[PDB]
């Protein structure tokens, strides 16, 4: 029970009775409660892409405790951490979509209402599970089986491409879209009928990316610094004890998403308060 | 001589209020204090259908309680098979704004009307396999509210003009026009030998016609606001009009006046839409508060909510051997309840 | 599902009808005109291209506006208002030569009513150069008697555009103004250019970030 | 104008007034009279059972 | 009014193909799923293939299917039967028929006029007893026809059809799921049945009346006809 572990193990539980609940709930109004109009799309496969995050939550707790050394088979550590990786890739790729989305209803309303319909995003949401699903073929093969001590423990151009490409298809584009979206949209809302808002939508978009900025940048910060910083040392041993609070964060960051996006739809609030 | 004619029919009125007050030796809830109550009526949404993309303004059922028309803002008719959840037709509208429909009892003809003043009548059984407009009547001044199926031949229509007009849709002309409302005719029900029909004007006063002769027979005045919804008891002797104050109440057609009111203290919320069980015992109400309250008719209080509806309910109806009740909102879902 | 299997064919090929005309109904910019009587509607009307209600659809600029003239309908407007909700905007014609005080009752009983709390309205002032001409005729002060400050032109438009500007009070909506003669073609320009700021705004509270 | 529209009033009025009207008392007495004879076959407040329930 | 003409039939050699074109005018051909029966010189109806609203489900015959094909141009208005390797048993006249289905639809009701084309184990079987009657007119004449599985299927509708063939002409619609007459027929027609063994009944038969009366099923494709009982003056 040391403190970097401890407190990984803290962090997931918290994460998991905050999300759980929260996922299923918004899951539950967005999916029979409420409608399916556009924006709801998004909400709804962001949900499903969190959920499977907080379900495959228990198999990090699992690998925290055990301290790795998974007892089953090849398959199960084959299937679970991409799993894993499609469901965060998944959900970054929804917030990228959703800042787009709302970038596109406010510099091109035209075109946002002739060419903007239902079946719109449910192909680019399509279009987004299958992107995810690509990016996580190099974690689903280039994973091996190997003992190298008293217990079997799971592990593995295999590490540094895919760290780079990880990293920039989770971090850079996605980061940069939402930063320059939310920016032009408060930039736009500074024209006419808007200046009297401009002061709520700035604190919401400031918000949004402190909580992805501060929920993902530890995880990519460590995963390169582990390629720089060679193991056997304390630089780098600081790193392993970390990276498990690193991954809660990037899981806590699942549990965060309904309360930043869904929730904040007063309409889909009062929904989901009537149900409840 | 003016002067003397608002006094007559001022003391005509006096002395049809006075003749009403002495018809009342005693009202229905203290006849219907020694039946037992009919208990919470927990009523499941059965089949959902989803077809309609606008507000549903108005359904009607078959008269074999299994078909079931529904009309919404969307410009279409969709005829529903509520035991299949299945569509049999969608008929588009050349005018989208539609207020009412009508489905008759024959099952060969479907009307439509709205905010284009013109009751159109379409042909469901078409040698050419499509639903064509038979007839499109165009007589009235204001916007079609209600129409009702006499037959295959005749249908009887409420307009937004304060007149009900019967029609004959093989000429497309008036055989009679019905005049005396003071506002808007925003309801219409007929009778269960369709030789007589009421109409609920939005001048809080409700008339009680009859087709063959063509003239008022009795008005009755006890709403306080505009009477959005109108049924015929079972029985057809008596009715029950739903207003926009929040309350509904039942007028004996013999008595002549109000039998009964159905308002509850945190009932805000107008009536739109009220219908009757088939023995008549449940008075089902549709509110703009979003439920669909169940009335026991004679106990006068609520024996369960149908709730589900994300929106004002804006049309109700059961059917005719009182299997289910069909409930129509403002979010495009047509629910049956059993 | 013996022959009910060709039922269930049929009632999914009218479903799916029945999607592509939502699909393609909802791509049109529905706007309703109100205004008083003989307030330039039928003007406006007719230089914008194209007996009960009167829908006058046509594209400007890729937008496909539904105009409905709902003037026709002589009756009670509160049991028949409620079907035009979820419209885009409020067309409101103004007859800035007759006929004022009637304007501001409908404006303030449309703009307060309980189905248009966020429906913005586009309020029309036509018939400008007539205004003029009669304020070199005859005082403004003859419509508002409680109106002090200089008799031109200009104040008196702008008067008029405050007092009828002065009438909303939920937040969520704004009230677009505009000066017309009817001797012009910028009354569509205007009509698409404030559409388009309605549309960014209700986009912008649909997605929750407005 | 109004003339005829009184005399119209009046004659309505006149007409209405000369109605039989039974008790109250009757008039609910036959209400509940229908009510409990045609209750075996009111499908709503009696459930009916899902085999012989064409919605279940 | 409603016409549905059709040509393509002639001599064919056998081992040889040949395409057949329905020509529809009058009724919404869009929305109706257009069947191909096929009569031999001297034998009853036989199905042969069908075609949906929508060209989505097609269904053939235990010996139709690979050989023909069928299919419809909705804008054209009309219906295709592709043959290929047309044996010397596929000689016929073959019909359409346009057969709209929803609830309480009459499918079956118009026939096409037909081609005649001289070319040189689950299955329901409907067989009627008789194949000649001798009737009067002004007398009352019943047909029966026994199927071998029960028709009345769960939700109460027994999938039996009658079908008039006068001398010389098309089958015309009469009884559509063994109890409903279908529009035009003359009241005087009535049928009944209970699951298996079904009657037609003719009261005061007429000179028009006369004919060879055919029963169909309608609940599982391939679709049986009876062997025709035929009632002559």
């Amino acid at each position: 029970n040391e403190p970097p572990v401890i407190l990984s193990m803290v962090i997931l539980s918290l994460t998991f009775l905050l999300g759980l609940p929260g996922n299923g709930l918004v899951l539950w109004v967005a999916g029979l409660k409420m409608q399916r109009t556009v924006n709801t799309i998004w909400f709804l496969h962001l949900t499903l892409a969190d959920l499977l995050c907080c379900l495959s939550l228990p198999f990090s707790l699992a690998h925290l405790a055990l301290q790795g050394q998974w007892p089953y088979g090849r398959f199960l550590c084959k299937l679970i951490p991409s799993i894993i990786v499609l469901n965060m890739f998944a959900s970054v790729f929804l917030l990228t979509a959703i800042s787009l989305d709302r970038c596109l209803v406010v510099f091109k309303p035209i075109w946002c209402q002739n060419h903007r319909n239902v079946g719109m995003a449910c192909s680019i949401c399509g279009c987004i599970w299958v992107v995810a699903f690509v990016m996580c073929i190099p974690v689903f093969v280039y994973r091996e089986i190997f003992t190298t001590d008293n217990h079997n423990r799971c592990g593995y151009t295999p590490l540094v491409a895919i760290t780079i490409t990880r990293l920039v298809v989770g971090f850079l584009l996605p980061s940069v879209i939402m930063i320059a979206c939310y920016s032009f949209i408060v930039f736009r809302m500074q024209r006419g009928r808007f200046a009297k808002s401009q002061s709520k939508t700035f604190r919401v978009a400031v918000v949004v990316v402190a909580v992805f900025l501060v929920c993902w940048t530890p995880y990519h910060i460590f995963g390169v610094l582990s390629l720089l910083t060679d193991p056997e040392t304390p630089l780098g041993k600081t790193l392993m004890s970390w990276d498990h609070v690193c991954i809660a964060l990037a899981s806590a960051n699942s549990c965060f998403n309904p309360f930043l996006y869904a929730l904040l739809g007063k309409d889909f609030r009062k929904k989901a308060r009537q149900s409840i | 001589e003016l002067d003397q004619l608002r006094q007559e029919a001022e003391q005509l009125k006096n002395q049809i209020r006075d003749a009403r007050k002495a018809c009342a030796d005693a009202t229905l809830s203290q006849i219907t204090n020694n039946i037992d109550p009919v208990g919470r009526i927990q009523m499941r949404t059965r089949r959902t259908l989803r077809g309609h993309l606008a507000k549903i303004y108005a359904m009607h059922w078959g008269t074999d309680s299994r078909l079931l028309v529904s009309a919404s803002q969307d410009g279409k008719l969709i005829i529903w098979d509520s035991y299949t959840t299945n569509k049999v037709h969608a008929i588009p509208l050349r005018s989208s704004w539609v207020m009412t429909c009508a489905y008759a009892p024959s099952g060969n003809y479907v009307a439509c009307g709205g905010l284009d003043n013109i009751c159109s009548i379409y042909n469901l059984k078409t040698r050419e396999g499509n639903v064509r407009v038979s007839r499109e009547l165009a007589g009235h001044t204001g916007y079609l509210s209600c129409c009702r199926f006499l037959d295959d031949n005749q249908i009887v229509t409420s307009s937004g003009d304060t007149t009900c007009a019967l029609w004959d849709i093989e000429t497309g002309q008036q055989t009679t026009t019905f005049t005396g409302h003071t506002g808007d005719v925003m309801s219409l029900s007929l009778a269960p030998d369709t030789r007589l029909f009421v109409s609920g004007a939005c001048d809080a006063s409700a008339k009680l016609w009859d087709v063959r002769e063509g003239m008022c027979r009795q008005t009755f005045t006890g709403h306080e606001s505009d009477i959005n919804a109108i049924c015929f008891f079972p029985n057809g002797n008596a009715f029950a009009t739903g207003s926009d104050d929040a309350t509904c109440r039942l007028f004996d057609l013999r008595a002549d006046q109000e039998l009964m009111t159905y308002s509850h203290d945190n009932i805000i919320c107008g009536i739109t839409s009220v219908s009757f069980s088939k023995s008549g015992r449940l008075l089902l109400a549709g509110y703009d508060d979003f439920n669909c309250n169940v009335w026991d008719a004679l106990k006068a209080d609520r024996a369960g909510v149908l709730a589900g509806h994300d929106n004002r309910v804006s049309c109700l109806g059961v059917t005719d051997d009182g299997m289910a009740v069909a409930t129509g909102s403002w979010d495009s879902f047509l629910k049956i309840w059993n | 599902s013996a022959e009910e299997r060709a039922a269930l064919e049929r009632s999914k090929a009218i479903e799916k009808n029945l999607k592509e005309d939502g699909i393609s109904a909802a791509k049109d910019v529905k706007l309703l005109l109100l205004g008083a009587d003989n307030s330039g509607k039928s003007t406006i009307v007719k230089q914008m291209k194209i007996t009960g209600i009167v829908e006058t659809h046509f594209t400007f600029k890729n937008l496909h506006f539904r105009l409905f003239d709902v003037g026709g309908q002589r009756s009670e407007r509160k049991k028949w208002i409620h079907c035009f909700e979820d419209v885009t905007a409020i067309i409101f014609c103004v007859d800035l030569s007759d006929r004022m005080h009637e304007s501001l009752m409908l404006f303030d009983s449309i703009c307060n009513n309980k189905f248009f709390i966020d429906t913005s309205i586009i309020l029309f002032l036509n018939k400008k150069d007539l205004f003029g001409e009669k304020i070199k005729k005859s005082p403004l002060t003859i419509c508002f008697p409680e109106y002090t400050g200089p008799n031109t032109y200009e104040d008196a438009a702008a008067y008029i555009q405050a007092q009828f500007e002065s009438k909303n009070r939920s937040p969520n909506k704004e009230i677009y103004c505009h000066m017309t003669c009817a001797t012009d073609t910028n009354n569509a320009q205007v009509i698409f250019d404030a559409v388009t700021d309605i549309i960014i705004a209700n986009n912008l509270r649909g997605c929750g970030l407005y | 104008a109004s003339i005829a529209q009184a005399r119209k009033l009046v004659e309505q009025l006149k007409m209405e007034a000369n109605i039989d009207r039974i008790k109250v008392s009757k008039a609910a007495a036959d209400l509940m009279a229908y009510c409990e004879a045609h209750a075996k076959e009111d499908p709503l407040l009696t459930p009916v059972p899902a085999s012989e329930n064409p919605f279940r | 009014d409603v016409q549905l003409v059709e040509s393509g039939g002639g001599l064919v050699q056998p081992g040889g193909s040949r395409k057949l074109s329905c020509s529809a005018s009058g009724f919404a051909f869009s929305s109706f799923g257009m069947h191909w029966v096929r009569q031999a010189p001297e034998k009853g109806l036989e199905w042969v293939a069908y075609i949906s609203s929508g060209s989505g489900t097609i269904y053939y015959a235990d010996t139709v299917k690979g050989r023909f094909t069928i299919s419809r141009d909705d804008p054209k208005n009309t219906l295709f039967l592709q043959m290929t390797s047309l044996r010397s048993e596929d000689t016929a006249m073959y019909y359409c028929v346009r057969s709209i289905y929803y609830y309480g639809s009459s499918p079956f009701d118009f026939w096409g006029q037909g081609t005649t084309l001289t070319v040189s184990g689950s299955d329901i079987v409907m067989t009627q007893a008789t194949s000649s009657v001798p009737v009067t007119p002004g007398e009352s004449v019943s047909i029966s026809c026994r199927s071998s599985k029960s028709l009345l299927h769960s939700n109460g509708n027994t999938y039996l059809y009658w079908f008039l063939q006068r001398p010389g002409q098309s089958p015309q619609l009469l009884i559509y799921r063994m109890s409903n007459l279908a529009s035009g027929v003359p009241d005087r027609f009535s049928g009944s049945g209970s699951g298996t063994a079904f009657t037609l009944t003719i009261s005061r038969l007429e000179a028009e009346d006369v004919g060879v009366y055919y029963c169909m099923q309608h609940l599982e494709y391939p679709l049986t006809f009876g062997a025709g009982t035929k009632l002559e003056l």
